[PDB]
RNA sequence: GGAUAGUGGCCUACCAUGGUUUCAACGGGUAACGGGGAAUAAGGGUUCGAUUCCGGAGAGGGAGCCUGAGAAACGGCUACCACAUCCAAGGAAGGCAGCAGGCGCGCAAAUUACCCAAUCCUAAUUCAGGGAGGUAGUGACAAUAAAUAACGAUACAGGGUCUUGUAAUUGGAAUGAGUACAAUGUAAAUACCUUAACGAGGAACAAUUGGAGGGCAAGUCUGGUGCCAGCAGCC
């Protein structure tokens, strides 16, 4: 009737063919080849650590990632927070512009704008 | 920035004893913002939580 | 911008209120590493760690703000001190603040006067307290030291022994300054 | 290098948390049971979900089975003995149909509530919480006890906690003290 | 080499030993 | 004492923080006037 | 602080180290607690004890107060109650003295320092002598 | 036949040409120690399992050996490889994937603590030893229960003569977070349970984290800012 084999005997078939279909689907695939995380914009890390490179839109800011050596667009939330980001600085990215500023200068963006903790230079 | 803990804010052409570089002196800063990316609007006082520009003579 | 050669030694300045005992703590660090007691105390001085560090001793003057400023500028390593009976005090709080604007040293903290709480749970919950607050300040996780008594002009060999081996394997980190 | 000790969680955070019938449901019952927060309904339905999956099983299996026969009466016994199901009500058909109030209902919090005394279910609440109630002769002190129904008429003051006389407390003292050496002379 | 920050590092190390070299 | 004592604003350090009720402390207090007052309103409109 | 009940259950007679082994629970509504050598000298008067054969170790107070329920034991000729005991149980009732050691670190410092030599070491130390002396 | 504690191509001399495989031999990869078990499910499946128990292997990497009933042992020995300590320069000594602890980035995470009292192990052995193990300390791993208030009187707002809210209004009760004689606890302690005394009106003995048209809840709320060859012209 349907394509598949239905013998008592034939669990081989069945196994066999399973395993030779199970190539062509790309979640499996990119799961067994441990390359599912490239397409992701860390690659497969949750945060990336990048280079205050330029203030930009108003908003935002222009930061180089350290590790591949691209630059991207950060969002910093609390628009006065822009100011806490001067040249250079060492900032912790996650994403939101795909990007936003978690963590500059190893102090979290939200310790500084409830004024929790202060800026180490 | 009025530092958080300071208690009472800063007020224009008052002296403040400031370190900078290897230099430690005490100078009459003005404090101004900004008429919206327009002009230098003078600031007679400190902000209690944000940030304003300031000009003072020094090296 | 370092030598390799024969680098300076490194500056350890020790940094607390008047009277919390910050000459007791560098005459028994400089007692432990040369095996000879020291006294009168003034300016900075030198002594020699393993083989080739060295460490200059220099006591913060309390009361001034001046030179006080000046040290955290100047410092590579800064002992902080606090009364453990006390508290957290201002000098502190604006001394953390100074290093932390111009340019972080590796600070660790030191907690002294110990003995004079009467009970274990005070102790240890003030002790928490303190860890984390120093925690707050500083990067979190950072180890800071517990000091006894004074029992004989100088702190227990234990804590002292613990102090002098963190800092004899210790590295530091290249300010921009 | 030991033996593990069991633990296990009590409650489940539902999957549809903000949905408003089950909302201002559960609203209703921790205000008319004064209830502190909504742990104590999921804790509560976690409970009646672990009883309904057993009376399911259980009801699933054929009649006269020793193993159904065993752990039904267990269960019905456990729960009479509780005071959530009825004396006239000891059938799986009945469990299978139980609701949290039954459950919510028999906790100490009520069934101090409901035996006078108390006023409100959040003076009742306080007067538990403030170590005041004697189960037996026992000092209880948590609010939700689940009352057994033998020890239902047993609940009154404590030996201590001066509403049983011994000694008025501390601010009675301090009211007594100022009304001395100031009212006083 | 791997790591863009190993690479700036490397880049100040060697035109550091280049300096000390010709010292 | 000369002691320069430690302050309250930079020892608990709750900064920039929305100043919220007495009864948001409590929770039972919350809900119990959340049910007064949606009983007060099922009252008022159960006429 | 007006009377304590002592109640002694699960009495097992043990001959094997000649004794007598039993819960003891305590109504004590007011005071604080068990004041455990008073507690032990009752005890003592209850059987016929000869106090310094009476032994309770275990106790804990129910919550609520009022009730404590500890685990104790009873010897007879305190010969065999200084034989049978425990060393810390000996000198908490003040029959014993407490020892005087090193700590562990000591102990084990001295043992490894005297586990480098060989003999008594009178032949080094006469060596070492003899040769730093000139 | 040798060797083994012993079987055996384990090895040796001789003689045959055999042995495995499309029911996948063989080679390769594995961020592959295996199992008991864990999670998600209604069931089938899918994924995890270095890790409290059982088995195996290893003690920086090869190789060999002594002793002994038992080791190819590394807190035993010998040599080679790679690291690496001491000095008088001839030589000696080394192995934390044991317990603490440090380095490995200039961006960080438990105590170089106490004790054999419990559980057991070892010996010539009731007695000694045990970083095995237990005790306490330490980043909210995970998990359980639970404080931060309860009852009133007065004036307005009500439902409208009996039921509630609001208040820089007020009255007395109740209690633990802490402090602490004592006692218990414990090897000695800390802590818990108990308790003489102190300890509450701004309960200052001062609860937090987010979000608001939706989705699967809660704003047809307010002010301010950049621009306009749109109307008026500085509102
Ligand atoms: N109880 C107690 N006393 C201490 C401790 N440490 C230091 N002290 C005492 O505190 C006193 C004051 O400290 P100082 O020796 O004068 O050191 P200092 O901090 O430089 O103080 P000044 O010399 O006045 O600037 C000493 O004499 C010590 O006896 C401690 O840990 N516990
Ligand atoms: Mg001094």
């Amino acid at each position: 009737g349907k394509g598949k084999p239905r013998g008592l005997n034939s669990a081989r078939k069945l196994r066999v063919h399973r395993r030779n279909n199970r190539w062509a689907e790309n979640n499996y695939k990119k799961r067994l080849l441990g390359t599912a995380f490239k397409s992701s914009p860390f690659g497969g890390s949750s945060h990336a650590k990048g280079i205050v490179l330029e203030k930009l839109i108003r908003k935002c800011v222009r930061v180089q990632l350290i590790k591949n050596g691209k630059k991207v667009t950060a969002f910093v939330p609390n628009d006065g927070c822009l100011n806490f980001v001067d040249e250079n600085d060492e900032v912790l990215l996650a994403g939101f512009v795909r990007f936003k500023v978690v963590k500059v200068s190893g102090v979290s963006l939200l310790a500084l704008w409830k004024e929790k903790k202060e800026k180490p230079r | 920035r009025r530092h958080r803990w300071h208690k009472k804010i800063l007020k224009t052409n008052d002296p403040l004893v400031l370190s900078l570089g290897w230099r430690r002196f005490q100078t009459l800063p003005i404090y101004t913002t900004t008429d919206s990316r327009t002009r230098t609007r003078m600031l007679k006082y400190t902000p209690e939580h944000t940030y304003c520009n300031a000009a003072f003579y020094g090296p | 911008r370092t030598p390799e050669d024969d680098p300076p030694p490194f500056i350890v300045a020790v940094v607390g209120p008047p009277g919390t005992g910050k000459t007791t703590l560098i005459r028994s660090l400089v007692r432990r590493m040369t095996k000879s007691t020291l006294n009168d105390i003034q300016g900075p001085i030198t002594v020699v760690s393993g083989k080739h560090r060295r460490l200059t001793f220099l006591e913060c003057p309390a009361d001034d703000l001046n030179a006080m400023i000046d040290i955290a500028k100047i410092a590579d390593l800064v002992l902080l001190l606090i009364d453990g009976n006390f508290g957290f005090e201002m000098e502190t709080m604006e001394f953390l603040n100074i290093a932390q604007h111009h340019g972080m040293p590796r600070v660790l903290g030191v907690a002294t006067h110990l003995d004079l709480f009467k009970s274990q749970s005070t102790l240890r919950a003030s002790k928490k307290r303190l860890k984390h607050r120093f925690w707050t300040e500083v990067y979190q996780g950072a180890k800071l030291f517990y000091l006894s008594g004074v029992i004989n002009g100088r702190y227990p060999d234990r804590e002292i022994l613990n102090l002098s081996r963190f800092i004899s394997v210790m590295k530091f980190r290249p300010l921009k300054w | 290098p030991r033996a593990p000790r069991t633990y296990s969680k009590t409650y489940s955070t539902p999957k549809r948390p903000y949905e408003s019938s089950r909302l201002d449901a559960e609203l209703k019952l921790a205000g008319e049971f004064g209830l502190k927060n909504k742990k104590e309904i999921y804790r509560i339905s976690f409970q009646l979900s672990k009883i309904r999956r057993a009376a399911r099983d259980l009801l699933t299996r054929d009649e006269k089975d020793p193993k159904r026969l065993f752990e039904g009466n267990a269960l019905i016994r456990r729960l009479v003995r509780v005071g959530v199901l009825s004396e006239d009500k000891k059938k799986l058909d009945y469990v299978l149909a139980l609701k949290v109030e039954d459950f919510l209902e028999r906790r100490l919090q009520t069934q101090v509530y409901k035996l006078g005394l108390a006023k409100s279910v959040h003076h009742a609440r306080v007067l538990i919480t403030q170590r005041h109630i004697a189960v037996g002769k026992q000092i209880v002190n948590i609010p939700s006890f689940m009352v057994r129904l033998d020890s239902e008429k047993h609940i009154d003051f404590a030996p201590t906690s001066p509403f049983g006389g011994a000694r008025p407390g501390r601010v009675a003292r301090r009211n007594a003290a100022r009304k001395a050496e100031a009212s006083g002379e | 080499y791997d790591t863009w920050y190993e690479l700036q590092k490397a880049k100040i190390s060697k035109q550091l030993e280049i300096n000390n070299i010709e010292y | 004492d000369g002691k320069r004592a430690i302050n309250y604003q930079i020892l608990k350090n709750k900064g920039l923080t929305p100043k919220r009720n007495k009864d948001n402390r409590n929770s039972r207090v919350k809900k119990r006037k959340k049910y007064q007052k949606a009983q007060k309103k099922l009252k008022s409109v159960r006429a | 602080s007006d009377a304590v009940t002592i109640r002694t259950r699960k009495v097992i007679s043990n001959p094997l180290l000649a004794r007598k082994q039993f819960v003891v629970d305590v109504l004590h509504p007011n005071r604080a607690n068990v004041s455990k050598d008073e507690l032990r000298e009752k005890l003592a008067e209850v059987y016929k004890a000869e106090k310094d054969a009476v032994s309770v170790f275990g106790f804990r107070t129910q919550f609520g107060g009022g009730k404590s329920v500890g685990f104790g034991l009873v010897y007879n000729s305190v010969a065999e109650a200084k034989k049978f005991e425990p060393t810390y149980r000996l000198v908490r009732y003040g029959l014993a003295e407490k020892v005087e050691k090193a700590s562990r670190q000591q102990r084990k410092q001295k043992k490894n320092r005297d586990k480098k030599i060989f003999g008594t070491g009178k032949r080094l130390a006469k060596k070492v002598a003899r040769r730093n002396a000139d």
